[PDB]
């Protein structure tokens, strides 16, 4: 079994969605 | 694809600015006007690689389809980029310029993720492209592009 990595770019998108 | 009224008016003015003469052209003589008074002082040669690059039917000038559609391209871009620009400024926490791997692991807990230290630096050596051990805005933006 394994931890699933994040991506920068997924997390500059979930920034984006977060945002009035 | 949006094109008000205002926004054309806009587009004309800003081309306005370009076509001294109001022939409806913009020559690389024209363009070297501009680009001194912006405190500039491009050869010719690097006149024509600025006039190439936007004159789309090769004639030699640009018109204000071509101008338009350059311009409206630049604008897109430049959004995005202020777009990525804000994101990274508010990931920077300290306002330092690099996003260390507690600013990365404290942005994660704020977004609902909790990460161990061993997961944001593998997150931060994954963008580092310099080694420093942080990651800068350059290497950000690589991530995003
Ligand atoms: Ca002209
Ligand atoms: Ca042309
Ligand atoms: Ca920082
Ligand atoms: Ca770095």
């Amino acid at each position: 079994h394994s931890m699933q990595a994040l991506s920068w770019r997924k997390l500059y998108l979930s920034r984006a969605k977060l945002k009035a | 694809d949006q094109l008000t009224e205002e926004q054309i008016a806009e587009f004309k003015e800003a081309f306005s600015l370009f076509d001294k003469d109001g022939d409806g052209t913009i020559t690389t003589k024209e363009l070297g006007t501009v680009m001194r008074s912006l405190g500039q002082n491009p050869t010719e040669a690097e006149l024509q690689d600025m006039i190439n690059e936007v004159d789309a039917d090769g004639n030699g000038t640009i018109d204000f389809p071509e101008f338009l559609t350059m311009m409206a391209r630049k604008m897109k871009d430049t959004d995005s980029e202020e777009e990525i620009r804000e994101a990274f400024r508010v990931f920077d926490k300290d306002g330092n310029g690099y996003i260390s791997a507690a600013e990365l692991r404290h942005v994660m807990t704020n977004l609902g993720e909790k990460l161990t230290d061993e997961e944001v630096d593998e997150m931060i050596r994954e963008a580092d492209i310099d080694g420093d051990g942080q990651v800068n805005y350059e290497e950000f933006v690589q991530m995003m592009t």
